[PDB]
């Protein structure tokens, strides 16, 4: 089927560090595969325009390790979707944690972000950079980082930020003029509150809609590499965003958060800390680090508030 | 000699349509000339600071045709002035009917409104727009009117409106992004009671003080023109305000009054040539001194009757005849709530001579149909379909005015049935059908977000709703509809030839399919008036080949479910709806699909 | 039709100032529209790779008076194209006069230049600069212009110029550090001969290929604008290059040339079509390239020609007047500059006062006088004192830009440094003084590349400037002096107003010691200029002043930071309430050798 016996084995182990290969929404020209992890759910279904948002059209099937999978014919890229999970008496609509792009259907400044079927295909031209790129050896090389918030840096018009593409040439030109080696971008992962600056993350696998599509961001990184600039991403494994449809109480129970009531209390965040005991949480988080370095050719990851961890 | 002898001869004729050149107060650097019409006066005097408000200081001299005139040295612009007319035993102070500006001395319009001597000198920069205005030629061009009350539109702070100038850039900014073609302004002529919305008029020749000076208004129109937007002014020749110092009993007797049940004794006596000068000159005054592109006459039926009033009918006919003579590219629009024929027809064919008529019949049928639940719309299908029997009787403008969103009638949003999604869906569907239906488009402010509340003039529109999804989607839908309108000429021709039925007998499923045509171009409109998606719904079409989906109301960008054909629709050569080829489509819930052949 | 009946009506009227919108090659998704002006042509055809160079494949159809128009499917952006015009028995291949980009097929320009189908789409980020630019208001603002030849300025590799893009960041960094307000570019329009410097123009609507694509130049101007620098383009309406291929005898007969018998390369301003193309090109550069200014050279050659017996070419004078009127109507904040070497009155005057309508005129009289004065040796400067003082008499007849340009640093006239007399220290001192008086003298400022460090060598277009000279101290000091001059210029408004208002003489009668004192004043603010034009230091030299009290030394040419002896007045001088030079107070100062002193009352 969608999940091989090796795939369920690694997920139970906590070793599935490429899990995006199978989790989230994976488009096929005829239809899209859906795979979501919700072990304490009695029912899970995919909802979208592709089935008149009817919950009983496509109920994913329970496989092993609490993993759910299902195929939907007619689900196509750019279609919006949502998971409908039933926990006994109660049901709730939830977003995809492995969403590869999220978008407000509304267009509104304050809006729900909806997971959208996405194709991540992109042909890279940053050959020279990655073959000569140096990580740990940079200890003996000059590293000068220009830290950036993409929306705040420059405005194309009052109150309007630059696209991933539109910023590419201006930002690369500016950084070269001042001679910085890398740019550090404040978290670009999808976040509900623009005022959070990205530290409240809902879509860890999805670049934020505000600056464009995924390919726009891949292009931005590609362009910066050809210009000889490195891209360091801010990554937030310490805590996830509090949004009701998000990672909070995913299967109707604690999943990403600590099962224990007491060791949930936390001074920095609380309730919204990742339970690193769980192999599934370890899968989700460690795969995400590799996901960005792989699919987005990122040069570095910077973790904040490690003391909180 | 202040007045030409031709002027007095023209005044007696009722042919003085430039009468504002001589009547009222006209400033000179040394002093102001005063001219007022008061035939049954024994004397008329000007009172002001320039003579300690003394009635014997400056007594005008009576000229021909009850025209009084006099010169006052030291009477200056911005000064308040007043006429004292003596009718035998009694004398009274009156305002200038031809006043070009008024302001409240107390500070409150309801206490005192005072005529102020004004200079109308203004240098225009709207040269380019007026060399290209259309109007009579606009019958075959898109006319999309944004109806506006300036005080109610936007506020700088609670209870404080924008100046004429301050509004210019925001309204011009908003109207352009929307794609609207004109702004129709609820009456700007000076009025005492703000709650009147301006329909009780005291100063026909004066723009209201509330928003600034007269030039401030000319700048606003000048500005909008440069931005390519037209200005329609609501005009009230039917009745004047009941203000004792106003037009009522001006010379001590009936003068502007008849020597209507709606406004008895406030009706203009269209028999008198003096009344006819005052009214028609004022119409031209706005087209001349303020470059206004169009004038809208309300409650025309109140003039036509009392059974028909021929005084008024000849007046309306001469009004329209005069306007197009002096301004060949102006536009006059009429609202007439009876089935009076030939409102939009030329006087030479026994018409009233208007260019446009509000299709109030359509509005009633349309609103009544959509007030109904989709479950029940089955039983009222004819109310929807039959609008097209009466849709070409006149040159019409489809109308959704302020009169429909007041007095407990409910906002357009409030009128639509069901939960919020269906309410938003219904309004997006309603507008789609209105944009497809033959006739120009008029939407009153706030309808573009589908605002919850009835129009409350004492406040500013609920712009905060533009943050929420459902209302922002409707604003996007209206903008996009307006884009389709201007881009495609199939909608420009509201003639019988322009419209062809595709199917009208699906009563059970409450669907309508129709075609809107000009020559090569076709636009196909398919409407699902029930919250049920329809699949394998075939619709006959004239042409075979690839068809595109130009617009879908149910797009998620508008707040829709998102069921769609999304373009790439290929015609199948199987006869449907008595047509050679058919389209097999998905009908979204409470939505409109607009499709054209691919090119 | 490609051409509206209004489009033909305005071309015949000479009112088609948008003609670039319709003439030339205009790309469409499946094909390019072609439009040519050829009134005396019997046939016109478009030839290209898109038709195997077939003359009968796409013959143009006349759409109006002298205009030919036609569409070619399959001609796409980046294709090279050609016009084949038939004059009876003879036909010839021609370039597009309205070509938006040209490229040499041989690889060398001088052997051949060909038209390229081009799309001019560009996304700009200079909105903020656009609203900011003063334009006419600039007369009351500081205008410092750095004159540049893009190919000659810096080379990435020996003999290889910088691209439009490659130059952007170095030039922008360079221009800000020295404080110039605009860059004036020698004609970038496509030209066959590099040695012409661009002044023999074949492609008026095409930026030269030598530095890249059209969008590359658009990027450069955009880049400079974001950095707050304006771009003035050199424009050549006086004459056109001699190319058998381009412009000359377009129809096989005279077209841009005069029908009546740089002679024969002069534009016929009588023809409505000629003014159309010329004034549209002016608007074209301001429209599509956001150019801030246009500078017209050799204006006198236009004004004159050598019953009527009139040397003034009245055609051209109306073209110039209608040129200037049109620019400011469509671009109220543009800047137009003219160099006219005759004493034609009111070059800088508005048309409605019978002026030529330029905003600025080059003060070439000043440049000549000043330079002639400063080549003379200080021993002899006594005897030529009037040449220095007399410049002010004519300093106010026009809104003027003091100008030092390539024209004066070529053809055996010698570098500015080379021009100055004496040994190396004195040469640096003399050049520091020249710039000092030039910035103090009323009028806007223009300086050509290499003058800012005092380059030894004459400007060579085949070479890059001697930037290695920036290692020598005197050259670095001259660059710093100019930097400091522009900073004072930008900050002290007493220098912004070049009218008779802003200038007052303090003393002009010291002929033996060759010293001049003058004042620059806007409203309350005043700046004092004392100039020692002799290498002999002056001690206890008194200079009358209007205000008493402490006076500050704002700039000293002789400061060591500039490479000078370091003689000076140590910051504060106290004014003595004793009369001098008809003034209530006076400052008793020390005048350093060959140095300019700028002094301010203390605030």
């Amino acid at each position: 089927s969608w999940l091989t016996e090796e795939d369920i084995r690694r997920w139970e182990s906590g070793t599935f560090y490429d899990s995006y290969r199978k989790l989230g929404a994976h488009p096929d020209e005829e239809g899209t595969w859906f795979c979501v992890w919700a072990p304490h759910a009695d029912a899970v279904s995919v909802l979208g325009a592709f089935n008149n948002w009817d919950p009983e059209a496509h109920q994913l099937e329970r496989y092993g390790a609490g993993l759910w999978a299902g195929y939907v014919p007619g689900a196509l890229p750019g279609h919006a979707y949502k998971y409908r999970i039933r926990h006994g008496f109660y049901q709730a609509d939830k977003t995809d944690p492995y969403a590869f792009a999220m978008e407000p259907p509304t267009g509104s400044p304050i809006e729900g972000l909806a997971s959208i079927i996405t194709r991540l295909d992109y042909t890279w031209h940053d050959d020279a950079w990655m073959q000569r790129r140096k990580g740990p050896a940079s200890l003996y090389e000059p590293v000068s980082i220009y830290e950036v918030h993409l929306g705040s840096w420059r405005h194309k018009q009052p109150g309007v930020s630059f696209s991933y593409r539109e910023i590419a040439e201006p930002l690369a030109d500016y950084v070269q003029d001042l001679g910085f080696t890398h740019v550090e971008l404040l978290p670009i992962m999808e976040h509900p509150y623009y005022g959070s600056w990205g530290y409240q993350v809902v879509g860890y696998y999805a670049p934020t809609f505000r600056y464009g599509t995924p390919q726009d961001l891949m292009y931005l990184i590609d362009y910066l590499h050809q210009r000889g600039i490195g891209v360091i991403l801010d990554w937030v494994p310490s805590h996830f965003a509090a949004d009701p449809q998000g990672l909070v109480y995913f299967d109707g129970t604690t999943l990403f958060e600590y099962d224990d009531p007491r060791m949930r209390h936390h001074p920095d965040w609380g309730t919204y800390v990742f339970d690193y005991n769980k192999p599934g949480v370890r899968n989700f988080l460690i795969s995400n680090a590799l996901f960005w370095l792989d699919y987005y050719h990122v040069d570095g990851l910077r973790v904040d508030a490690v003391a909180s961890m | 000699s202040w007045l030409t002898e031709e002027d007095i001869r023209r005044w007696e004729s009722g042919t003085f349509y430039d009468s504002y050149r001589k009547l009222g107060a006209h400033p000179d650097e040394e002093g102001t000339w005063f001219c007022v019409w008061a035939p049954h006066a024994d004397a008329v005097s000007v009172l002001g600071a320039f003579n300690n408000w003394d009635p014997e200081a400056h007594q005008l001299e009576r000229y021909g045709a009850g025209l009084w005139a006099g010169y006052v040295p030291g009477a200056l612009p911005g000064h308040a002035y007043k006429y004292r007319i003596r009718h035998g035993f009694y004398q009274a102070d009156k305002t200038d009917p031809y006043a070009f500006a008024m302001e409240p001395p107390t500070g409150s319009p309801i206490e005192g409104l005072a005529s102020i001597i004004t200079r109308l000198d203004y240098t225009w920069h709207d040269d380019a727009w007026m060399q290209r205005r259309k109007g009579p030629a606009s019958l075959y061009e898109p006319v999309s009117i944004y109806e506006v009350h300036l005080g109610s539109w936007r506020h700088k702070q609670p209870g404080v409106s924008f100046s004429y100038r301050e509004i210019a850039e925001p309204l011009a900014d908003y109207v352009q992004d929307l794609g609207f073609t004109h702004v129709e302004l609820l009456p700007i002529m000076e009025h005492p009671y703000y709650g009147s919305w301006g329909y009780q008029v005291v100063g026909y020749y004066a723009p209201t003080f509330r928003y600034g000076t007269p030039q401030d208004l000319m700048y606003l129109i000048d500005y909008l023109h440069q931005r390519g937007i037209g200005v329609i002014l609501d005009w009230v020749p039917s009745h004047f305000a009941a203000d004792p110092q106003g037009l009522v009993y001006f010379d001590g007797t009936t003068l502007f009054e008849y020597d209507h049940p709606d406004w008895g004794t406030y009706v203009f006596d269209y028999n008198k040539p003096g009344v006819r000068n005052f009214l028609i000159s004022n119409a031209l005054f706005w087209l001349d001194y303020y470059h206004v592109d169009g004038l809208r006459v309300d409650a025309v039926a109140s003039m036509l009757y009392r059974r028909e009033n021929l005084e008024a009918i000849d007046f309306i006919k001469k009004f329209n005849e005069t306007v197009y003579l002096h301004f060949p590219e102006a536009i006059t629009i009429a609202e007439e709530s009876t089935a009076w024929p030939g409102v939009s027809a030329p006087t030479y064919n026994n018409g009233l001579g208007f260019l446009y008529k509000w299709n109030m019949g359509w509005m009633h049928d349309t609103l009544d149909y959509m007030r109904r639940d989709p479950v029940h719309r089955k039983y009222h299908h004819d109310t929807l379909t039959f609008s097209l029997w009466y849709a070409f009787s006149e040159h019409y403008i489809l109308p959704l005015s302020h009169d429909e969103v007041v007095h407990g009638k409910g906002s357009l949003w409030t009128k639509m049935p069901g939960d919020d999604w269906q309410k938003a869906a219904n309004l997006r569907l309603l507008y789609g059908h209105m944009w497809g239906h033959p006739g120009k488009k008029l939407l009153f402010m706030g309808g573009e977000f589908g605002q919850h509340h009835e129009w409350n003039h004492d406040t500013q529109l609920e712009w905060h709703l533009l943050d929420q999804p459902y209302h922002r989607g409707i604003q996007a839908w209206v903008r996009d509809l307006n884009h389709l309108y201007r881009t495609h000429p199939a909608l420009w021709h509201d003639g019988p030839e322009g419209f062809e039925w595709i199917d009208f007998n699906d009563r059970d499923q409450s669907v309508i399919c129709y075609l809107r045509k000009h020559t090569d171009r076709l636009l196909l409109f398919v409407l699902n008036f029930t919250p049920v998606p329809r699949e394998h719904y075939r619709v006959g079409v004239p042409i075979g080949g690839p068809w595109r989906e130009v617009l879908n109301s149910d797009a998620v960008a508008y707040g829709g479910s998102g069921m769609g054909n999304f373009g790439r629709v290929e015609a199948v050569p199987e006869s449907w709806h008595g047509r050679p080829f058919h389209l097999e489509l998905t009908l979204p819930p409470l939505a409109i699909l607009i499709l054209e052949p691919e090119s």
